[PDB]
């Protein structure tokens, strides 16, 4: 049930904890941090407004796309945050 | 193999327009878009001049522009959406002249994609949304606000897709503080893929859908939805809220409609026609762009059709219905892609093709007797208007465009040492040869050839506020002549000069104080009648002085240092030291006191002793010696000068120095542009200091925002200039020449080439230079087009059906249609017909312009290919080959055959002579000479033609070329082959066994368009899709032939892969300067120019590769775009630096330039000077 | 299978190649100089050659089998 989002994403900056905090979201690698990640609004509202979008616990940094991840242009895909059903 | 790429003409087509308040004064300005050029210009409302004013290159495609204001502001912005998944905002910065980024949000992957937005892009006219959409199920919706600060913020996007709906266009609803609206014309194809008869495909409509974003809930919601009459292309957008109705107007085929939501019906006027129309009926017509102009007491619109005629749109209103439209002719105008109208008056038009105009609207309101149509007047049958020349329009200024560029060759036809650049242009009436020349084009100011030996002249004026200048004083040997300016010019009396003796310094000293110096000593002249005369000691002469409206500095027999000052009462005191050294002086100058300071300090002094010394004149430090640097050779002059200071060093041969102005040399630059001695005159370019270098060619050297430019003229040998200023014109340079006195001028605005154009009939496709007497033989060929004979008999048909119209038989108006014709390159040519062409060969001279020989060709005939060659069986009598179609149509595509022609070029290259015809099976595409016969391509197939008596005798054949021969190359054993679809094949001729092997090929796809042999092994190629590539074969390739991939046994490797952005027809090899390098020079369907060099060392190439690696990242694309990824668009990257993003270091801000420079271990002059070295050593 | 133009096991002929002509149709109206490759050699205006493209792109390769 380790599905992403997918949703339009919006001008909310994504946010690490301090266990995830130089992970990549996507591949979750550690090398190279590249672009600003983008969440949607439905991820960022109420209590859900500073939460780890690897596994939704405090943020105390921003969360990136590796290099690797932005030459292959996985940056332009929906909302990156990690739902569980 | 490693390329470097420079740009040396950028394109000058225009996709789209803008105008608005950008600078946010109270002035207009354009932004115009090019391919992958965005531009910002400024037409001169008191002269009518278009500017240019800032030019940047976004390395992507641009497919949307728009301005929007938000509330309360006087500064409009600019919204781009292009090929990125990005939308961008952008404000212009008129204090630093670029453009900053506002704004930018990624929706998307990047390229033109179906489903991914950035086609269309709406805004509301209030500015407060803005909507970005794409052909197919999605949109998107952006809030826009502002802080306290008056800064623009942007919202999180909201959807409005729809599945299996293609848009044709978009344009926001203007409504009085309303909620935003956008309308869209919309088709649903859902149920044409469902139904196998093909009748849902049919009886399918478009439909108008309203669009209401709702700020107080936040959400977009489908409204309305009509369907519509027929198939509508663009919408316009009509002027609401307080003034004016709110709706839209349809513009459809033969029909404008206005529509709008409630209660309001709907109101059709039909297009009209011109009377005695000569195209083909079936056809019918579409208007292709809009302009609209408010007025807070009316307004209207203009709408231009495919035959380039604007009408003007009004509306008849009511309280809040509208009730008529209607429509008047307005005038006629070359087909445009937009039009602005602008306050103060201007119309401008950017032409899809060829040259831009700007028009000045003369006449306001209309009264006038044309009839003016209207949708309430009853039609069973359609209005009829009479084409007439411009009546509300005139034309103030014409912007040059080399779009679209078909054919170039880089040749010496004139005997300059030089080459030129001729280069086939244009397409339809319009069309042109032009021959472009690196240089600048003097203007003819004024002639009057007098005899004696003229040496100098100055031009100063009598006051220092004056703009009219006072005297001109030419120097002869035994005596000199001064004149003024009466407007009638000739001899003076009352000046005050009258030299017996030659004057070899003219200053104005004072306010009007003037210093007259000459060989036996200096006569000081007042306002009034007076002079204070200091001669000379014995036989000691001066020959050398430096002037300047506080100090006056000269040069006597052994560099004995004399400097004046005269101080505020106004008159001369002499400093007490006289400082003398070993030799005489040949050369100083002093720098232009500014009106900020006081006096001079720099004096650079150049001697017999071949040095530069620089020395200081103010009175704390005055003539002492500060730093001496040796020369190279003898100089002649220098001048301290500024476009910050710098001086030029002039050697006696055709070569040059520079060194910026310090204690020190910081700067070093030397250019071989002679084996004649460097003059250094004063001048003013731009209303700025510029320095007018002469040699045996005059050179113009200016730098421009740091731009450094050396730049020649359209002109030969002179010996002095300086400036010049007159009412007949007040800035100019007053020249001399051999037995003459010249007054010159030059106003080109920073231009590469100079161009001269001669007038062609149809599209030209390609030209043959004749070896012998270097004429051109030119073919051109166009679709949808008459012949002569087609329209002149065209025409008395319709003249004959019209006089039997069955009616009083009494009044003619047939013989006053038969007798002018309306020119085409103004009105354009009838489009007709769907499988008809029109096609020529021409002769002609490339120095004059005349047209030597005329060939037309019947009217459904299309020539392709054209050759001239001799033939082996013959003697040393030279032919014309031309290949052309028969009965062709382009899509589905169908032929009925081809003919070769064959023509004897008698009369030393001036005459064309029939000699037979000779049929083929399919379209001949490609003619080439090869070893006293000649190649042909016929379609497939590949064969060898020998010259005969009553036609071509086949030869040889090969059967295995895969779709079509688009292009034949020989190198003197080879052949290559370009194919429409597959690349390159390989072909050896086996000379006594009388066949054509393949023996190599590719394995890539390539659409090409044009093919250029580099060497014995390698080929360089064009695209359709805008790539460059280099293929080579490997060195273990078996010429002696007798499939592995369904092709052919040996392969070719792909070296080089660079994407252009613009669609190259042309490629050669070629040396452009003299004393230069070559270089590979290719041309672009939007009018660019571009090279690429290779590289000599590895450590050029590595420096450069660093250089574009952290301009890659710190100095991004500016709509959003990768480097990378836009270079690797079809194909990834292969050895070629993008020197384009490279020379943007120099128009970075010097904090980045410093981080930039820091990191290659090097300052930001030694980076500026190593990328100007590498330009100059192969182009300008 | 969101995306619109990519395909499957039970994907026909007429599909991938209505597919290719639409977005080939698209390509032709987003980059500026094939448009003006193709106004050039079929001497039509380049509006005019938008909306040829256009009322092409609903029904291009024919109506579908059976
Ligand atoms: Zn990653
Ligand atoms: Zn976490
Ligand atoms: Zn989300």
């Amino acid at each position: 049930d380790l599905i992403f989002c997918r949703k339009q994403a919006g001008v909310a900056i994504g946010r690490l904890c301090e266990k995830c905090d130089g992970k990549c979201v996507i591949c979750d690698s550690y090398v190279r941090p590249c672009t600003l990640v983008r969440i949607c609004d439905e991820c960022n509202y109420g209590s859900y407004q500073g939460r780890c979008v690897i596994c939704g616990g405090p943020g105390v940094s921003d969360a990136y796309y590796c290099k690797e991840c932005t030459i292959q242009e996985k940056d332009r895909d929906g909302c990156p945050k990690i739902v569980n059903l | 193999m490693f390329l470097y790429n420079l740009t040396l003409q950028r394109a000058t087509g225009i996709s789209f327009a803008i105008h608005g308040n950008f600078s946010g004064t109270k002035q207009q300005e354009i932004v115009v878009s090019r391919g992958k050029i965005l531009e910002l210009l400024r037409p001169d409302p008191n002269t009518g001049k278009v500017h240019t004013l800032l030019t940047v290159e976004v390395f992507g495609v641009i497919r949307s522009l728009m301005a929007f204001r938000l509330t309360g502001g006087t500064k409009d912005y600019i919204v781009v959406g292009s090929d990125s998944g990005r939308i961008v905002i952008l404000e212009y910065q008129p204090s630093k002249n670029m453009f900053e980024k506002i704004h930018q949000e990624t929706f998307g992957k990047s390229g033109c994609r179906r489903i991914v937005p950035g086609q269309f892009l709406a805004v509301d006219p209030k500015g407060r949304a803005v909507m970005i959409s794409a052909i197919e199920k999605q949109k998107l919706v952006y809030i826009l606000n502002r802080d306290a600060a008056a800064r623009l913020t942007i919202s999180s996007p909201l959807e409005a897709h729809k599945a299996n709906t293609l848009v044709y266009h978009v344009v926001g609803v203007d409504v009085g503080f309303e909620n935003p609206m956008f309308a869209c014309l919309e088709m649903d194809y859902e149920e044409a893929d469902n139904d196998p008869t093909g009748e849902a495909a049919a009886n399918t409509q478009q439909t108008l859908t309203f669009y209401e974003l709702d700020l107080g809930l936040n959400h977009v919601v489908r409204k309305y939805s009509e369907p519509l009459e027929e198939h509508g292309n663009f919408l316009i957008t009509v002027p609401g809220g307080s003034d004016g109705p709110s709706g839209v107007l349809i513009c459809s085929e033969n029909y404008i409609t206005y529509k709008n939501f409630g209660d309001q019906p709907d109101i059709r006027c039909p297009i009209p026609r011109r009377r005695n129309d000569l195209d083909d009926p079936e056809r019918g017509m579409i208007f292709v762009c809009s302009a609209t102009h408010k007025t807070k007491s009316m307004f209207f619109f203009l709408a231009q059709t495919e035959q380039g005629d604007i009408f003007k749109i009004t509306l008849e209103t009511d309280e809040d219905m509208v009730t008529e439209i209607r429509l008047k002719y307005f005038d006629t105008v070359p087909v445009a892609a937009a039009m602005c109208v602008l306050k103060t008056g201007f119309l401008f038009v950017a032409s899809e093709f060829g040259n831009h105009y700007l028009y000045q609207i003369a006449h306001l309101g209309d009264d006038d007797e044309e009839p003016e149509f209207s949708s309430a007047m009853p039609l069973e049958d359609t209005f009829f208007f009479q084409p007439r020349p411009l009546k509300n329009l005139v034309l103030v200024d014409e912007l040059d465009s080399l779009s679209p560029i078909l054919f170039c060759q880089i040749a010496d036809l004139a005997n300059e040492d030089t080459p030129q650049l001729y280069v086939a242009c244009g397409r339809g009436p319009r069309s042109s040869l032009r021959v472009l020349r690196h240089g600048l084009e003097v203007s003819e100011m004024a002639v009057s050839e007098l005899p004696g030996n003229p040496n100098a002249v100055w031009t100063v004026r009598r006051h220092i506020e004056d703009e009219f200048d006072a005297y001109i004083i030419v120097s002869f040997v035994n005596a000199t002549l001064v004149l003024s300016i009466g407007e009638t010019v000739e001899e003076v009396t009352d000046s005050g000069f009258l030299g017996t003796t030659p004057t070899l310094s003219c200053s104005l000293l004072g306010d009007d104080a003037l210093v007259q110096v000459y060989p036996d000593g200096i006569r000081h002249i007042r306002a009034d009648k007076r002079v204070n005369e200091w001669k000379t000691p014995g036989k000691k002469t001066i020959v050398k002085c430096a002037v300047n409206q506080r100090q006056v500095v000269i040069a006597l027999t052994g560099g004995e240092l004399v400097y004046f000052e005269m101080d505020p009462s106004g008159q001369l005191n002499e400093y007490t030291e006289r400082k003398e050294m070993s030799a005489d002086v040949v050369c100083m100058s002093l720098a232009n006191v500014p009106p900020g300071e006081q006096r001079s300090r720099f004096l650079a002094v150049g001697l017999v002793d071949n040095t530069v010394r620089i020395i200081s004149l103010d009175p704390s430090d005055c003539l002492q010696p500060l730093s001496m640097q040796a020369l190279p050779a003898q100089p002649e002059s220098l001048c301290i000068v500024e476009m910050f200071l710098y001086l030029n060093i002039g050697l006696q041969n055709g070569v040059l120095l520079r060194t910026v102005l310090d204690p020190v040399t910081g700067d070093l630059s030397d250019t071989r542009t002679g084996s004649r001695p460097v003059k250094l005159f004063r001048v003013r370019m731009q209303g700025q200091e510029a320095v007018l270098a002469m040699s045996s060619r005059s050179w113009l050297s200016y730098s421009y925002q740091s731009r450094f430019h050396l730049t020649p003229l359209s002109y030969e040998t002179l010996e002095f200039a300086s400036g010049f200023a007159s009412e007949q014109c007040p800035e100019g340079i007053v020249a001399i020449s051999t037995n003459t006195l010249r007054i010159l001028a030059l106003e080109k605005l920073g231009a590469v080439f100079n161009q001269v154009a001669f007038p062609l009939q149809y599209t030209p496709r390609k030209f043959v230079i004749h070896p012998e007497s270097n004429n051109l033989i030119i073919i051109e060929t166009d679709h949808n087009a008459y012949t002569e004979a087609t329209k002149a008999q065209r025409k008395q048909q319709m003249a004959e059906e019209m006089v039997e119209a069955a009616g009083e038989l009494a009044a003619e108006m047939a013989a006053a249609f038969l007798n002018e014709n309306l020119p085409e390159s103004i009105f354009g040519a009838p489009k007709a017909g769907n499988g008809q062409w029109a096609s020529v060969i021409r002769v002609m001279n490339p120095i004059q312009g005349n047209t030597l020989d005329l060939v037309q060709l019947e009217q459904n005939e299309a020539a392709f290919s054209v050759a001239v060659c001799r033939f082996s069986n013959t003697g040393e009598d030279w032919y014309v080959l031309v290949g052309v179609a028969k009965d062709l149509i382009l899509n589905p595509r169908s032929v009925a055959g081809g003919f070769v022609y064959t023509y004897k070029l008698v009369n030393n290259g001036e005459k064309l002579e029939f000699l037979h015809k000779t049929p083929v099976e399919e379209v001949p595409a490609a003619i080439a000479p090869f070893q006293g016969r000649v190649l042909i391509g016929v379609g497939k197939l590949l064969r060898v033609y020998d010259l005969g008596k009553k036609k071509l005798l086949r030869k040889c054949e090969n059967k295995h070329i895969a779709n079509y021969i688009s292009g034949i190359q020989t190198i003197g054993h080879r052949v290559i082959v370009s194919d429409v679809q597959e690349s390159f094949i390989w072909v050896r001729y086996k000379r006594n066994e009388n066949q054509l092997i393949i023996f190599a090929d590719d394995t890539y796809p390539r659409w090409v368009t044009t093919a250029s042999l580099l060497d014995y092994d390698t080929v360089a190629g064009a695209d359709k899709f805008g790539n460059i590539c280099v293929v080579r074969l490997p060195p273990n390739t078996n010429d002696e032939v007798d499939g592995l991939l369904n092709g052919a046994s040996q392969k070719a490797e792909v070296i080089m892969n660079y994407h252009v952005g613009e669609t190259v027809l042309s490629l050669q090899k070629t040396t452009l300067i003299p004393g230069g390098s070559e270089s590979l020079v290719y041309t672009t369907l939007s009018g660019g120019i571009g090279i690429l060099v290779p590289f000599t060392s590895h450590e050029d190439h590595d420096f450069f590769q660093h250089v574009e690696m952290h301009l890659r990242s710190e100095h991004p694309p500016l709509c959003g775009r990768d480097h990378l990824s836009f270079r690797s668009y079809y194909f990834p990257v292969k050895n070629v630096i993008d020197g384009d993003l490279c020379e943007q270091f120099n128009s970075m801000e010097p904090n980045k330039q410093k981080n930039v420079s820091e990191e290659l271990d090097r300052t930001p002059p030694e980076v500026s000077k190593k990328l100007e070295d590498i330009r100059t050593r192969y182009a300008f | 299978s969101k995306y619109i133009g990519t395909g499957h096991a039970d994907t026909t002929k007429w599909e991938w190649l209505v597919n290719q002509h639409r977005d080939s149709y698209c390509s032709y109206m987003g980059h500026f100089d094939l448009l003006n490759y193709f106004a050039i050699a079929e001497n039509e205006s380049k509006a005019r050659v938008r909306f040829n493209l256009m009322e092409k792109m609903l029904q291009p390769c024919g109506p579908p089998a059976d």
